[PDB]
């Protein structure tokens, strides 16, 4: 119940980047699954690769103390784990080390207890089979919503750090199959869709908030957790993504604020996927993919260093409610 | 209108909170629902 | 990494390689953060240069590579090129490649890393640090 502020944090200024990356695109990712794969590889990183990574997580390494950052993660995961029977949500941290590769032990031992983390062995020289083995851990875990994590792997591969992140759940107040009728979605001046667009006539905790310019929707799932949108006025949408913080969405979810609405919300099946390394670098953190590089924390046999950060992550939503998926991929090879 | 009719249907953003701890497990921004 | 024996009991490499045979010495000066003076001894249980190499000499790695002037390297890598440093490729081999030898005298050792064939390495001139290692050699 905490360091949630430097997630959410995290969660916004990585957006502005991928958002800088192109205004074209749908965007889909997963905050605390980026976040876990570098708070855990932090673990056995050292000196100024250690503190850009953190610093670069949002973290004022002066205010709080290390151990307590990982003692964040480790209850944080734990939470997110123990949902209501209604809800169903699961994270998972594996390292997949090669054979030999003589790690340190307390490496070894701090993403096993911090991080809850699983351990296997496998020999890259099997690009195919490794590769087989990294990305049927992430399609089982993710229920078959990501099957192709890995595209790529490098046979001279020491070591991958990889997690899934689950999630399905049910709406509070469900939309009637019937009652979705096609209407026009706006892309922008020139092109307009044709989608799928769910209808509901209710009561809704919404509101339209003149700070960010823009209406708020709060849609509960049952169990333990919930949905907000924004939809900012006209030639509003830069103001909206740029005056989002920490403290005003603390604000949206104290208030059940409900009040009568027609509410049109499309159904969606989007997809993100990503090269994390430059809009990482844009965040400070660069020493871990160069020559500069200290994972000595990792193993002593080899320099290593960071070769690929990848992120994919998928959402589908319909009147039922909402089923999404996401998953990081971190390769590292010797210098 | 009364009451007011509310249409996401140009670009908009989003967030999807776990309630106990307050942190975003996922983030996006819907610019075409059918890009693909 | 792989280092270079400049003689029977030292071998001479970079120092970002080591910690994040019986002894090591890391150049007294070497940093960390801009892998300045990235060069350090290492005693066990090619030769060392005269001269420092310039534009256009010949020199090899197995593949042959031309050492670019200071200009374009500056610009290639901007930010990241200390006065001890030069390029030396073309406008692959993967960060950890080996020693630039120009005419049977070292005269680099990758430090950011050897670039592409396909599309320059980044090197520590040897040529600026044999006097501490021949004292280092002779006093050790």
């Amino acid at each position: 119940n905490k360091i949630t502020p430097n997630l959410a944090e995290f969660a916004f200024s990585l957006y502005r980047q991928l958002a800088h990356q192109s205004n074209s695109t749908n965007i889909f990712f997963s905050p605390v699954s980026i976040a876990t794969a570098f708070a855990m590889l932090s673990l056995g990183t050292k000196a100024d690769t250690h503190d850009e990574i953190l610093e670069g997580l949002n973290f004022n390494l002066t205010e709080i103390p290390e151990a307590q950052i990982h003692e964040g993660f480790q209850e944080l995961l734990r939470t997110l784990n123990q949902p209501d029977s209604q809800l169903q949500l699961t994270t998972g941290n594996g390292l997949f080390l090669s054979e030999g590769l003589k790690l340190v032990d307390k490496f070894l031992e701090d993403v096993k207890k911090l991080y809850h983390s699983e351990a296997f062995t496998v020999n890259f020289g099997d690009t195919e089979e490794a590769k087989k083995q990294i990305n049927d851990y992430v399609e089982k875990g993710t229920q078959g919503k990501i099957v192709d994590l890995v595209k790529e792997l490098d046979r001279d591969t020491v070591f991958a750090l990889v997690n899934y992140i689950f999630f399905k759940g049910k709406w509070e107040r469900p939309f009637e199959v019937k009652d979705t009728e096609e209407e026009d979605f706006h892309v922008d001046q020139v092109t307009t869709v044709k989608v799928p667009m769910m209808k509901r006539l209710g009561m809704f905790n919404i509101q339209h908030c003149k700070k960010l310019s823009s209406w708020v929707l709060l849609m509960k799932y049952l169990g333990n957790a919930t949905a907000i949108f924004f939809l900012p006025d006209e030639g509003k949408l830069q103001h909206l993504e740029n005056e989002l913080t920490h403290d005003i969405i603390t604000k949206f979810l104290e208030n059940e604020d409900r009040r009568s609405a027609s509410l049109h919300l499309p159904k969606l099946s989007i997809t993100g996927t990503y090269d994390l390394k430059s809009v990482l670098g844009q965040l400070g953190i660069t020493k871990v993919f160069s020559n500069g590089a200290d994972l000595s924390g990792v193993t002593e046999e080899a320099p290593l260093k960071l070769s690929k950060a990848v992120h994919k992550a998928v959402l589908t939503i319909d009147e039922k409610g909402t089923e999404a998926a996401g998953a990081m991929f971190l390769e590292a090879i010797p210098m | 209108s009364i009451p007011p009719e509310v249409k996401f249907n140009k670009p908009f953003v989003f967030l999807m909170i776990e309630q106990n701890t307050k942190s975003p497990l996922f983030m996006g921004k819907v610019v075409n629902p059918t890009q693909k | 990494c792989g280092g270079s024996l400049i003689n029977s009991q030292w071998v001479v490499s970079a120092a970002h390689c080591y910690k994040s045979a019986s002894k090591s010495i890391v150049h007294p000066s070497y940093n960390s953060n801009t892998l300045n003076n990235d060069i350090m001894l290492i005693k066990l249980k090619i030769s060392l240069p005269t001269s420092c190499a310039s534009a256009g000499t010949q020199c090899l790695i197995c593949l042959k590579a031309p050492i670019l002037s200071d200009s374009s390297c500056k610009s290639a890598y901007p930010g990241q090129i200390t006065s001890n440093m030069f390029c030396a490729g073309y406008l692959c081999q993967g960060d950890s490649g080996g020693p630039v030898v120009c005419s049977g005298k070292l005269q680099g050792i990758v430090s950011w890393g050897s670039g592409c064939a396909q599309k320059p390495g980044v090197y520590t001139k040897v040529c600026n640090y044999v006097s501490w290692i021949k004292q280092t050699i002779a006093s050790n």
